[PDB]
């Protein structure tokens, strides 16, 4: 069935749910002959979240990107899941990301940039966590005083 | 403690008396954690007799105490304390009027959970005659 | 160097005779040749048999290995083919193997041992090759 | 002190300590004021009267040389951070990190490099982080930092260093990270990967540039997958003027 | 002589004396101590002397060995310079006519990486220019090259001298004999040239080609180097599965086991493996290519299955080659493995069929009746062939042979309900020529369940009730199974009544029935009568009675998971249970510092005293186990010296003769009588000298059964868990906390660690450290650990049994 082109009667024959192997063949054999359609779906079922995500991220209103890299979110593939969700000037999951890997710091840092002032509350957390996380010269408890600034001190 | 000695050459003997001891009193005196820890590894490696003894006794102690029950049930389910042969067959038996039944029969059977038969004391008799020989 | 060294061993638990190409198994050579061969380089009457990340190839002669040793190699046939000419060379000196006789004649199979293994690169030598040395 | 003999202590009576053994020679000892001198003097924090006490009757390793970084808030590690590593320690105790780099530096180190910058990135500031996170060569988390830190000019550098690795993950983020997509169309054009170039251009109203990677390799952009080929992808980049590389701190 | 290091006084002597055997044979012994490593320099002047110029080419040869592994540390006879007397006068023996001494002095003197020959070594190559022999050439190529490596990377090393300089690695490729010193770092060129002479190869010569440049595009061009490079070849040409079908590898690969059984059996397995690539479940594992030797056509001719019949086996060939063979016949075909296990299984259970298969040992007989019935239990089609199969063992009809039969067939029974009704009219026949208890056991259960199906049982029963054997577990198992299933079905003179009447009585009472039971008194002390007694509440029927629990099965019993099954075929088994599967004053001040991971003991050495102490050195010693990294080096221990003098410590080494106590730190000084004295740094323990080793829950059983670990102590301090102090502490006297040895539940939970060591000690060191942390509400002790400890004579029990307290050490100089 790939060797004849056949996507669909190979996507059968793969059968939606798992067979990734199979899947992950006729994904790429999709991408080849740029029917981007079939391979999403291959991709899909593949699973792929690295790969899934190049073809997926693509969208630029992130339609069907944020699936494959939930999980990116919080295994620390981060960078997978960035892309996903910061894709037409939303923050769709962008900063939630960021607080689930315990990189608390950059949540703050993003929600300055688009500030609908978010960054109070992050500042805070990520504040928190400095106290906890030895730091006593830099020991964040503060709004601006001890190294980090909360929002106040922020801006847009 | 003695139980702690040898896995599976100490014998069905010894095995047996902990076994028989450890269901019979429902030790307070010390966890029961340790004598069912100590049995558990023996009667894998050890004869019938005793693997048949310690699903009965696990069942007699069942009725006896309550608070036995969960470790009758992790005990029983495995391959060793029943689903042997002759530990089967009891066991099913036991298990199964114990965790099925009533436990009016599992009760009554319990009188303290004593052995199987009280005879004099034979010991000392054949020790007399043994010794000069 | 590819080979450490070309030695000629007795199971009394030493090296009776060896051949360091470049300084570097001096006592060494002794150690590894006393521990290892007396097991039969730890064999089960193997040609290869590798022991303590060692690769030892032998052949048992009495109460003496004839042991070629290596930790890296290059080709199969090779290792044994080096052996086998030392295998050649080695009775012409001295009469099989034997603690006295190899004793006496270090220098002989030294002198082999430099011309058909050179800076651990197998060589070949042959009895005709080794006279012009030895004149 | 030693002896080189094995004793019992007789006893103290006064400043000497007395000792016998089984066969009964004696060993005296005057107590000293070498290694008691100087922990009663570490302990009611005292640096500077520590610093005579030091003497190589009492130097050892590890109770004036590393032992004096040893505080969470350093006092102790301030006076002797002699050692690279002492140094590195200190650095994440106070979590001014600036010292971290140094000692990370004196270290030979890329792990440092790369762990110091994270605490960096806590104390909140990320121009320290880039320069960190640059040599561990840590461009693609750099990539993904920085539209979180709303640096636009930076992002674009971290592309370029992460192209020429096939971080995709990497030099694929800053595209989507500054409102057009263009950088992604030719760092997969140099993948070969023609399709995913295309619709990330295509999506922009970039169509040009994905046509071209279309036509330079298999056509056949037609295609709607179950993302979009051809909506509209812009994005209003960082409105943010200062960037959280100049995060503010003051720092105590 | 063989290696005497004090002879050189002798060898000085003998070195020159006018006979030049005498000579010969006094450099020879000069080398042989030297390459032991024995002291060497005191003769060189008298060496050098004789040999140097001459073209006699023995004792130059003699020279010649002696400048390649010793010539830099030995000076009295040759100092430092350029043109040492290592080659000086060996430009007349680079420049003899004879080659061999040219040729000799070429090879040594370029072999060696000296600074201090690095201009005599380069025009050394003149020696062996002209090529008398193949040697020659060779000898050649690689001098060459190891003049480059030897500082000569650029220019000095190269082009030619006046035919090589780094160029005979080129003409090698197009002479009649090839050797290519030119593996790393040579000419362009010369590499070129090599694959020229792929072709026009020399064999010796084409695996020195074939080391710098592999891959062919033909199939060969000739010879075993090409053709050894070749199967690596073929292999990335087809990865897939496997080789499969073993390519030129099969050549080294049988004597890679010689020990001599191993070979077979491992042979056997490729050839089950390749046979096809079934299903791959339990037990069903053959990989390599589908279709390739096929399963069975009906018009193959004399087919696939002779050779699958030698891979069920008995022993039909020896155990080794047996244990692969059955695995191989479960895994070529089966349903999983069962299938294949039962045909296997009928061939090796007791019979009446043939007398090669049944045997009058009880256990094996009985083992194999429960491996042929956990098929059943496994798979239902199985159960089908199982039961008649199972009549047939029966009809031995020795008391035992029955017994056994009985026994297995029994537990198949409370699986299978009323399935196995055909089953007990055979049963009964062998129950009354008796002499055990197995078959009294057995019968009583079939011909007690199955009840409804005959109506013969007073009269089955009763001549065993008044018959002897052995009779004490008898009453265990006819007491919960006599009456059993319908109320009133039976009667040859004893209805299905009678029989609850006998149950009872045989369980512990007392009744006229069957001629009364042979025992009453039941077999082990927890059991009794009493329970069943109690029960038949509706009389031996399917209800909630003695019946309900025959026709049902204690738990899941399903495959062969141990689940009233045994889990393959009981021979192949005890070899798998075998497989463990094991993986002058002196003053000290000393505290143990890391800095970047340096592991060092920092001391301090003090002289508070005005006395000379000259003379000073510092060591730190090699006890046993414990080893120097490097010694303290400073010569301090001066008047009024403070220093600080760092000893790096390892932990792991080969015993020393010296004392085996704390650590040993030596200081030296003035005096003649205890010019060097011992005096200590803080405390390192005899522990370290334990080796720490792991066990698994198989070995750790072995051992316990190998040797006793009775010995047992309560240590404070284990209130904690395996995880917490006791590891750590345990580390420290070099063991671990691996498996488990515990039974957890709501009564049940104390915290069970299997530990492993294999001490050099001559002992291994284990324990199973037991935390008594309260999980009912009469603990032990409460929290605490009762560690129960050994080792191989219980000498390290002890480390164990008091190194899971405490421990700890600090200072603060």
């Amino acid at each position: 069935a790939l060797q004849l082109g056949e996507l669909k009667i190979a996507y059968q024959l793969a059968v939606e749910a798992e067979s990734e192997q199979k899947w992950k063949q006729l994904a790429e054999l999709a991408i080849s002959k740029c029917q981007f359609s079939l391979a999403q779906e291959c991709l899909h079922h593949a699973q792929d979240y690295g790969g899934l995500l190049l073809l997926a991220t693509a969208s630029g209103n992130a339609s069907m990107v944020n699936k494959l890299a939930e999980g990116a979110e919080r295994d620390g593939k981060n960078n997978v899941a960035f892309m996903s969700y910061f894709l037409q000037g939303k923050l769709d999951a962008c900063l939630e990301l960021l607080i689930r890997t315990g990189r608390l710091p950059e949540a703050a840092f993003l929600a300055r940039t688009y500030l609908p002032s978010q960054v109070s509350r992050v500042v805070k957390l990520w504040r928190e966590n400095l106290s906890k996380v030895n730091q006593k010269a830099a020991e964040s408890l503060a709004d601006p005083t001890e190294y980090e600034n909360l929002f106040p001190g922020l801006k847009e | 403690h003695l139980c702690e000695f040898i896995e599976d050459c100490e014998f069905t003997v010894l095995a047996t008396r902990i076994l028989h001891l450890l269901g019979q009193e429902g030790p307070k005196t010390n966890n029961p954690s340790k004598y069912i820890r100590f049995i558990y590894n023996r009667v894998v490696l050890e004869h019938e007799e005793v693997r048949a003894g310690a699903v009965s006794a696990l069942a007699k102690f069942g009725a006896q105490n309550e608070e036995m029950l969960p470790s009758i049930l992790v005990l029983l389910k495995r391959c060793v304390m029943d689903d042997d042969n002759e530990v089967r067959d009891r066991a099913t038996f036991y298990l199964n009027v114990l965790e099925q039944k009533q436990k009016a029969l599992n009760a009554g059977y319990i009188l303290n959970g004593l052995t199987v038969s009280i005879p004099g004391l034979e010991k000392a008799l054949q020790q007399y005659t043994l010794e000069p020989s | 160097m590819v080979l450490l060294a070309a030695a000629v061993c007795t199971k009394a638990g030493k090296a009776i005779v060896s051949r360091q190409f470049v300084e570097m198994t001096r006592t060494r050579i002794e150690g590894l040749l006393a521990a290892f061969p007396k097991l039969m380089n730890t064999g089960k009457q193997h040609t290869f048999v590798e022991t303590e990340s060692v690769r030892y190839v032998y052949q048992p002669m009495e109460k003496l290995y004839m042991v070629l040793i290596t930790t890296k190699n290059s080709n199969i046939l090779e290792d044994l083919e080096t052996l086998r000419l030392f295998s050649r060379v080695i009775p012409e000196y001295c009469r099989a193997l034997e603690e006295n006789e190899i004793s006496e004649h270090c220098f002989d199979l030294i002198f082999a041992f430099d011309e058909i293994v050179a800076l651990g690169y197998r060589e070949n030598v042959n009895l005709a090759q080794i006279r012009t040395f030895t004149e | 002190r030693t002896l080189d003999l094995p004793i019992y202590v007789t006893r103290v009576k006064g400043n000497n300590v007395y000792c016998l053994d089984r066969e009964c020679r004696p060993r005296v000892l005057t107590i000293d004021p070498t290694e008691f001198k100087f922990k009663l003097a570490l302990i009611n924090r005292k640096y500077d009267e520590v610093l005579h006490m030091v003497r190589n009757a009492k130097l050892v390793g590890q109770s004036i040389i590393a032992y004096l970084q040893k505080k969470g808030y350093p006092e102790v590690a301030l006076h002797f951070v002699k050692d690279e590593k002492t140094r590195f320690s200190l650095a994440l105790e106070c979590g001014n990190i600036e010292i971290a780099l140094e000692a990370a530096k004196a270290l030979d180190d890329k792990n440092c490099w790369e762990k110091l910058g994270e605490v960096a990135l806590l104390q909140g500031n990320h121009q320290i982080v880039e320069m960190c996170y640059q040599r561990t060569k840590n461009f693609d988390k750099l990539s993904f930092l920085y539209l979180i830190t709303g640096n636009l000019e930076k992002l674009r550098k971290m592309m370029k260093i992460a192209e020429i690795r096939k971080d995709m993950s990497g030099h694929y983020q800053n595209a989507l990270y500054l409102g057009d997509v263009s950088e992604r169309v030719r760092i997969l054009k140099n993948c070969g990967q023609k399709s995913l170039a295309y619709l990330s251009a295509a999506t922009h109203g970039l169509d040009e540039e994905a046509e071209s990677l279309k036509e330079t390799f298999d056509p056949e952009k037609e295609t709607i997958p179950d993302i979009d080929p051809n909506a509209k992808l812009l994005q209003p980049p960082a409105p943010i003027m200062p960037l959280d590389t100049n995060w503010p701190l003051l720092t105590v | 002589m063989d290696s005497e290091p004090p002879s050189e006084i002798s060898l000085k002597n003998d070195l020159e004396k006018g006979d030049v055997k005498s000579k010969t044979e006094a450099l020879k012994k000069v080398i042989i101590m030297i390459l032991n490593g024995e002291k060497l320099p005191g003769l060189l002047m008298t060496i050098i002397r004789f040999v140097l110029p001459l073209q006699d080419h023995t004792i130059k040869k003699l020279l010649l060995v002696f400048w390649e592994i010793v010539p830099k540390t030995t000076p009295d006879g040759r100092l430092l310079h350029e043109m040492i007397l290592v080659c000086d006068a060996y430009r007349k023996d680079l420049q003899h006519p004879n080659e061999f001494i040219r040729g000799s002095t070429l090879r040594f003197l370029c072999k060696l990486k000296e600074a201090e020959l690095l201009e005599p070594l380069m025009p050394a190559i003149r020696a062996c220019l002209e090529h008398r022999h193949s040697y020659v050439r060779r000898n050649a190529v690689l001098a060459i090259y190891t003049i480059y490596r030897n500082f000569e990377h650029l220019i000095p090393d190269a082009p030619e001298l006046i035919h090589d300089f780094l160029v005979n690695e080129k003409d090698a490729s197009c002479k009649r004999n090839a050797f290519m010193m030119l593996i790393h770092a040579d000419q362009d060129r010369a590499l070129d040239y090599l694959s020229t002479c792929i072709d026009q190869v020399q064999t010796f010569g084409d695996i020195l080609q074939l080391v710098i440049v592999e891959l062919i595009y033909k199939v060969c061009h000739a010879n075993p180097s090409e053709r050894a490079r070749f199967i690596r070849c073929i292999y990335n040409l087809l990865q897939s599965s496997s080789p499969a079908v073993k390519y030129e590898a099969a050549g080294t690969l049988v004597t890679l086991s010689s020990a001599p059984t191993a070979i077979k059996a491992a042979a056997q397995c490729y050839i089950d493996l390749i046979i096809k690539e079934s299903d791959n479940n339990v037990k069903l594992i053959v990989l390599d290519r589908l279709v390739e030797l096929k399963e069975h056509p009906a018009h193959e001719r004399v087919l696939q299955d002779l050779v699958m019949d030698i891979l069920r086996v008995l022993s039909t060939p020896d155990l080794e080659v047996r244990k692969k063979t059955l695995q191989l016949a479960l895994d070529l075909v089966s349903s999983r493995n069962v299938e294949e296990l039962v045909i296997v299984l009928k061939k090796e259970v007791i019979k009446t069929n043939n007398v090669s298969e049944h045997e009058d040992t009880d256990k094996y007989r009985q083992l194999l009746v429960r491996t042929l019935h956990s098929c059943s239990v496994r798979f239902p089609d199985m159960a089908a062939n199982v039961i008649p199969v199972l009549m047939e063992f029966l009809s031995d009809s020795n008391e035992a042979a029955a017994a056994d039969v009985l026994e297995f067939v029994r537990e198949a029974i409370q699986r299978f309900d009323n399935l196995r009704m055909l089953i007990v009219e055979k049963m009964l026949e062998v129950f009354h020529a008796i002499k055990s208890v197995k078959i009294y056991r057995g019968a009583l259960w079939i011909l007690g369940e199955y009840c409804s199906t005959k109506e013969d049982i007073q009269s089955v029963m009763t001549e065993v009730r008044r018959s002897l054997g052995e009779i004490p577990i008898v009453e265990s198992e006819i007491k919960k199974e006599a009456g059993e299933l319908k109320p009133e079905e039976e009667i040859t003179v004893g209805p299905v009544q009678k029989l609850v009447t006998e149950m009872g009585t045989y369980a512990t009472q007392s009744a006229l029935s069957s001629s009364r039971p042979t025992k009453k008194e039941e077999d082990r002390p927890p059991l009794r009568g009493f329970l069943l007694d109690g029960d038949f509440f509706v009389a031996a029927s399917l209800a909630t009675t003695l019946t309900k629990i025959a026709l049902r099965y204690v738990a899941l019993v399903q495959e062969k998971k141990k689940q009233n099954s045994f889990v393959a075929e009981a021979m192949l088994l005890m070899a798998t249970i075998l497989h463990l599967g094991k993986s002058d004053p002196v003053y000290a001040e000393a505290y143990v510092h890391v800095n970047q991971y340096d592991i060092v003991l920092d001391v301090l050495v003090v002289n508070q005293t005005s006395d000379t102490l000259q003379n000073c050195t510092l060591e730190l010693a090699t006890l046993g186990d414990l080893k120097l990294v490097e010694k303290p080096s400073p010569l301090t221990l001066a008047p009024h010296d403070f220093a600080n003098i760092k000893a790096n410590v390892k932990v792991a080494s080969t015993e020393n003769g010296i004392i085996f106590g704390n650590i040993v730190y030596d200081v030296s000084g003035a005096a003649s009588d205890r010019n060097c004295v011992v005096l200590s740094d803080i405390h390192i323990d005899i522990m370290d000298y334990i080796q720490p080793a792991t066990c698994t829950d198989a070995e750790f059983r072995q051992m316990w059964a190998e040797f006793e670990w009775e010995n047992k102590v309560t240590v404070n301090t284990n209130m904690t868990d395996l995880n917490d102090y006791l590891q750590h502490i345990l580390k420290s006297t070099n063991m671990k906390c691996l498996t488990p040895e515990k039974a957890l539940s709501g009564y049940c939970g104390f915290m069970a660690a299997n530990l492993y060591a294999r001490s050099i000690f001559g002992e291994d060191a284990l324990a199973n450290v037991s935390i008594e942390k309260p999980v009912h509400q009469g603990p032990d002790a409460a929290v605490t650990g009762h560690i129960r400890i050994r080792a191989k004579s219980q000498g390290m029990a002890l480390s164990l049994g008091d190194k899971i307290n405490l421990s700890q050490k600090k200072t603060s100089l």
